[PDB]
């Protein structure tokens, strides 16, 4: 909201001259209004979208997005702060596609060992007593991480 | 018409609030903040305290100053423009060079 | 018949309120506001505070002044006209030629 | 473009906030506390109270001091960084060694 | 190694809180109460009020005193120990014999 | 040990509260009240105001006095007894003979 | 108001122009605003995505009405 502060992170990207993609619980008009004008004159090309859903649900799926793109998740809850984060902590992707109801990333740049490692930790998740519902949602993450969804 | 201050009173005008130059070339809009810089339009005769003579003010007309916007600061409209009225004590510093 | 103010009291009369000339040739209606400008009809002997003599007022009869309409400002009716009574401290500035 | 303080005003800058050395080896994150230590960037002429002369400030430029961050303390940003402005009275002590 | 207080400021350290010797043999638990007794670590130059001379403090270094723990009492950490900073006015009495 | 009050401080002890002999030869219950009478245990040097000398306290040690139990009255425990600490201004009168 | 603009912040040039307008108690009409065709068509071109919408019912009905007013007619 008034949580606009994070300028040095923002300008670092401006210095870079590259577009910025933002994933968080929510973004309010104060941040969006300035963002729109900054993008319009070509200072920065930046668009923001909302996280997957429920607190535990979105938080759980944030690490894979970051690791897949080689980025770092900002732990507000833990040892990290809004401003506290370098440009290098940001994830990188070839391009993204955004529409009114959907967000897509063509290809984040991350190491295969990290991609597989995310998948490897999933194996405990795969063989689960709960089975119904737990596996269905879980597999969807899995397919997105390295496979495909039909 | 113009204004003549009544000793120890200085009439100054406020400068731009949160000018869009913060953090670089970034345009920063006004989001609940006020400007403390001003220009001295008029100078009063001086302090009348302790009876012995009147002491002259340390600020000349046309100076650029930094001041504390407190209770001692009054607002009036002259020639349909906003001005500030405060004592010498309320002005914290002078911007020079 | 006329009135004689007592030391450190100044009798002034209020000028027109929200005169229709704001913004150029634009006519401004009354936004429930009141005029802060007046003329000095009478001058008191002076301030009798600190002890050393009596100090004369800095406002001469017939001056045009700007003042703060506070509690210290009282209203009286003389010769069926409205007048204001306030101390020297209340009058912030003088409008000159 | 530096800043010259006006008599009895001292310009200082705040040090690191809630440094993680409290309790022991343990590193304490900032819960929501603010640092009271600072460095004196500039020194004003002195206190002008009671007419006769001007009394000099007891703090030399470049000192490391401990102060009470009260209403009197004000914040301004010059050369794109944060500074604090307060009187001599607000500074409680000097750190020496 | 140590801190030098400014004039009219006295640095003292607080004594034991709700000491277990109340009523004689009986041990009294601490039920939300704080000790008012301290020791004077340092003495400032003295009061500088009303120009003429600087008046010396009535408290010696190393004295045991009783004081009013009000707003005027500040807390600092010296060599990882708790100290209190207050004026002469805040110290109510001296414990002797 | 014993206590030595600092200048303009008087240490006194409170007398019996709601003593039974009120309104005649009547034993009266302690419905809800306190005693304003005390004895002067110790005397401070005196008031230290306006520079020129220190004015001695009008009340000698061992006097029986009447006082106003206000904010200025503080309570401490000495040798397992309750005492009151207040200034000269607080004590209204002296009971004689 | 929401974005990079303010009440006062706006120059007379910002204001649009038209030959004349007709206003009554329940209706407002503009005879002809003066604007370029490229802007008129550009507004219409961006409408084509709006035209080809999955919802169809209600979405298209209101949408078409704007379209008719922008370059055609309403009967």
């Amino acid at each position: 909201s008034n949580i606009r502060e994070m300028l040095p992170v923002l300008e670092a990207v401006a210095k870079a001259g590259k577009p910025l993609l933002i994933i968080a619980e929510d973004v309010e008009g104060e941040a969006l209004a300035t963002l729109v004008v900054n993008t319009m004159r070509g200072i920065v090309k930046v668009a923001a979208v909302k996280a997957p859903g429920f607190g535990d649900r979105r938080k759980a799926m944030l690490q894979d997005i970051a690791t897949l793109t080689g980025g770092t998740v900002i732990s507000e809850e833990i040892g990290m702060e809004l401003e506290k984060a370098t440009l290098e902590d940001l994830g990188q992707a070839k391009r993204v596609v955004i529409n009114k109801d959907t967000t897509t990333i063509i290809d984040g740049v991350g190491e295969e060992a990290a991609i597989q490692g995310r998948v490897a930790q999933i194996r405990q998740q795969i063989e689960e007593a709960t089975s119904d519902y737990d596996r269905e949602k879980l597999q969807e993450r899995v397919a997105k991480l390295a496979g495909g969804v039909a | 018409m113009n204004i003549r201050p009544l000793h120890d009173r200085v009439i100054v005008k406020r400068k731009e609030v949160e000018t869009k130059s913060a953090g670089g070339i970034v345009l920063t809009g006004s989001a609940a903040a006020k400007s403390t810089r001003g220009e001295v339009l008029a100078v009063g005769n001086g302090r009348i305290l302790e009876n012995g003579e009147v002491k002259p003010l340390d600020v000349k007309v046309g100076d650029i100053v930094i001041f504390n916007d407190g209770y001692g600061v009054k607002s009036e409209k002259i020639d349909n423009e906003e001005v500030l009225i405060m004592s010498e004590s309320d002005i914290l510093a002078i911007v020079e060079a």
